[PDB]
This record gives structure tokens, sequence and C-alpha cells, in this order.
């Protein structure tokens, strides 16, 4: 009820109708503990407990330290654009431990916990790299149940090649019987990778939602998609048209609009 | 760019069986959907059935159910076709192609084999 949430799938305007409606609604959104991920524990509202991360593009690490600290999970791989100074003391398995996750190293004395960095400047950690997938693949865990990839471009930027990372790691290098759900930061306003998402990505999944945190600021396009319960049958057609897709985000950023102008969004 | 190379067909009596295997080499994760198609002499290229190298199986066509199934060796780089049954209008030379999207039409697909003949006498 107070929860933002789209169907990204389940009598419509043009494509054209859609695409300046939403040009519309952007230029409206525009002129209207920091260690806790607030939207990713939003988005997993339906969630309480995964065992095997992968998070990708994680920044400082706030949503994996989430996923280890809230959810439980005892196996993580952490890609982030982020270096570390060769001098900082804490390592796991010889690489520098992000800031955040300093709270969880216990964890990993004792052997409950097994993170696998890939933050080294001796290693590709642009997932956006085309040899990304190739570098890193011996390291990424293959029984992953939950996948998440946070990264944050400018608006109107394609994400598609960050998508792409994740449509490698699904079609390559998971068990489909263990993986759950896949979490995507998106932006609205971003129109190629909404629609290579509907292309390539929401047709593996069964379920798929557009959410909008209450932290997530009113002004940005920013939304996450939650793709769950992957199929057991491989679709050889998207579940809907580019056009139903371009429909969709203008309904979410019409829901948007309306929210930002009653005026509530949580931050501090 | 990815390389692919069929192997395991031949001549087979009706009612016997074959495995197909297509050794893929190059950048096989960027063309991760692996489809088995079938071209009888005078017809166009028929889809078989499809596979992500993750082990994800698209459904196979009508005139394969019960009797092909697809497989995947993921380490190897390898994808299997498992043809039992066999009948006269099975003779056709079978392909390997790798695609970006799992899709049933022939031109969805950049990256093929040579093929293998598969004869089914009667
Ligand atoms: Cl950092
Ligand atoms: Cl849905
Ligand atoms: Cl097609
Ligand atoms: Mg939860
Ligand atoms: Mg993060
Ligand atoms: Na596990
Ligand atoms: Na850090
Ligand atoms: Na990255
Ligand atoms: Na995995
Ligand atoms: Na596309
Ligand atoms: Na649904
Ligand atoms: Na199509
Ligand atoms: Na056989
Ligand atoms: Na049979
Ligand atoms: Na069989
Ligand atoms: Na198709």
């Amino acid at each position: 009820p107070h929860r933002l949430v789209v169907p990204f799938f389940k009598i419509e305007p043009s494509p054209e109708e859609s695409r300046s409606n939403i040009k519309g609604l952007l230029q409206h959104l525009r002129t209207m503990v920091s260690s806790m991920h607030y939207k990713l524990d939003e988005v997993l509202w339906e969630y309480n407990k995964f065992e095997s991360a992968v998070t990708l593009a994680e920044g400082e690490g706030s949503g994996a330290l989430l996923l280890i600290q809230k959810y439980g999970v005892k196996k993580l791989f952490l890609n982030t654009l982020a270096t570390e100074h060769s001098i900082e003391s804490e390592v796991i398995s010889g690489y520098t431990t992000p800031r955040m996750l300093l709270p969880i190293m216990p964890k990993t004395h004792r052997g409950e916990l097994e993170v696998i960095l890939n933050n080294s400047a001796s290693q590709i950690t642009d997932i956006t790299h085309r040899d990304w997938f190739s570098n890193q693949k011996n390291r990424i865990p293959n029984d992953a149940d939950i996948i998440t990839m946070d990264a944050e471009t400018t608006e109107n930027l394609d994400r598609s090649r960050l998508y792409e990372a994740v449509y490698t790691i699904i079609c390559n290098h998971i068990n489909p019987k263990t993986l759950k759900v896949v979490i995507l930061k998106v932006f609205l306003s971003d129109l190629d990778g909404m629609c290579w998402i509907n292309n390539y990505l929401a047709p593996m999944f069964g379920s798929g939602y557009l959410i909008k945190p209450i932290t997530s600021s009113a002004k940005s396009s920013e939304w996450y998609l939650c793709l769950s319960n992957l199929l057991s049958t491989l679709r050889t057609t998207q579940h809907q048209t580019q056009a139903n897709c371009l429909h969709v985000v203008q309904c979410a950023l019409q829901q948007q609009v309306q929210r930002g102008s009653y005026w509530l969004h949580h931050l501090t | 760019d990815v390389q692919l190379v069929e192997s395991g067909g031949g001549s087979v009596q009706a009612g016997g069986s074959l495995r197909l295997s297509c050794a893929a080499s190059g950048r096989t994760f960027s063309r991760p959907v692996m489809a088995w198609f079938r071209q009888a002499p005078g017809k166009e290229r028929e889809f078989v059935v499809a596979i992500t190298w993750s082990g994800i199986r698209t459904s196979y066509a009508d005139s394969v159910k019960g009797r092909f199934t697809i497989s995947v060796d993921n380490a190897k780089d390898t994808v299997y076709l498992q043809m039992n049954s066999l009948k006269p209008e099975d003779t056709a030379v079978y392909y390997c192609a790798a695609g970006a999207l799992p899709r049933t039409a022939h031109y969805e697909y950049d990256y093929w084999g040579l093929g293998t003949q598969v004869t089914v006498s009667s």
C-alpha cells in the first residue's frame, strides 16, 4: 500500500506516446548508519535468508554487508570499482577488505563466512569490460541463490552492458535449481537498457517487479528490478512487446511523480 | 568469435540411436544459447532444441518429443544431442549453433558448425 511496486510484466498507447510521456515525467522529476543499505533491504521485503551471493558493482560494499549480517549469507563474491591502499591491514585471502566489511572479519576467522573479493588492481573489476567474466569466472561461485548488480551511472546512459554481465552469469555459471533472486539497480531514464532487460533477462523469470524504495531519491529515475522464479523451460519469446515495456516504464514514472508531489522520501 | 565442431553422425538402422557432440571454443560465454538445428534435402533449417551453458533447456520440436535429448558438459564446452528411435524422416544434416538469445529462427544465430550428416535407413 505504501510500498511502490509495479509488475515489470504480467488497449495501450503507441511507443511514441509512451516515449513522449516518459520525457515529460523525467523533466517534472528533475524540476520537483552510513553502512546500512536501506534501499536493498526494502527490495528484499519478501525474503529473510540467502546462502550464496554474487554482488556486482558494489561500491563501498553496503549491499554485501546487509546480505551477510541480516540475510545470513555464508559465501559471497564481491565485485567493486573501488581499489584499496596497500597499507590497510585487514585482508581476506590476500585481498584488502573494504572498510564497510571490517565488522564481518571475525566471521571469516571462525571459518563461518567465505568472502571472495574482486576489488584488486591486479584483476579486471569493471563488469562492463568484455573480458571481466573470463578473468573472474573461476572465482565466482556457481551455486549463487542471489545475484545483485548495484551500479550507479549518470541518467540517460545505456546500462545494457551492466545487465549483460548478469545475463552472462545466469546463462553460463549458475545452478538453475538454486538461483532464487536477481536484483538490478536500474534507471528509468535509460529506455535502451530497460528494453534490453525485457529482451534478454526478463523472459528467463516467471516474476519481475520494479520497486522504488522510500529511501530512494524522489528526483532520481533510480528503481530496482527484482526478478525471481527462474523458469525451468527457456522461453524463445519475450513476456511482452517493447511497446508494453515502455508503457510499464511510463506507469512507474507516473507513480513516482505522484509520490514525490505528495512529498514523501526518507533519508534523514 | 566462437568455433563449433559437430561429430557423432553417420549411417544408422531405423530404430537405432546416435549421440551427436558439438565441441565449442572461443568466446562461448558471449553466445551462451546452444541450439541444434537440422536440414533435410530441399527443406528449410528446422529448430530441434536449445540449452544455455548453465543447463536451461527450451521445449523440444514436436517432431522429436520423447526421442531426442539435449545436454551439456560445461567444463568440456560440449553440448550433446541424444537421438533415439530414429526413423528415415530424421535423415538430415544436423548443425550446432551458438546464439546470444533463445530463438527458434536459424537467422538469430551468428555462429554455426559445418554440420554432421545423419542417414537413417528404412
Ligand atoms: Cl571504498
Ligand atoms: Cl511479474
Ligand atoms: Cl525466432
Ligand atoms: Mg527482508
Ligand atoms: Mg551496494
Ligand atoms: Na551454498
Ligand atoms: Na573501502
Ligand atoms: Na564493476
Ligand atoms: Na552463480
Ligand atoms: Na534490446
Ligand atoms: Na507476475
Ligand atoms: Na523474435
Ligand atoms: Na547412442
Ligand atoms: Na525413444
Ligand atoms: Na532419452
Ligand atoms: Na523464437
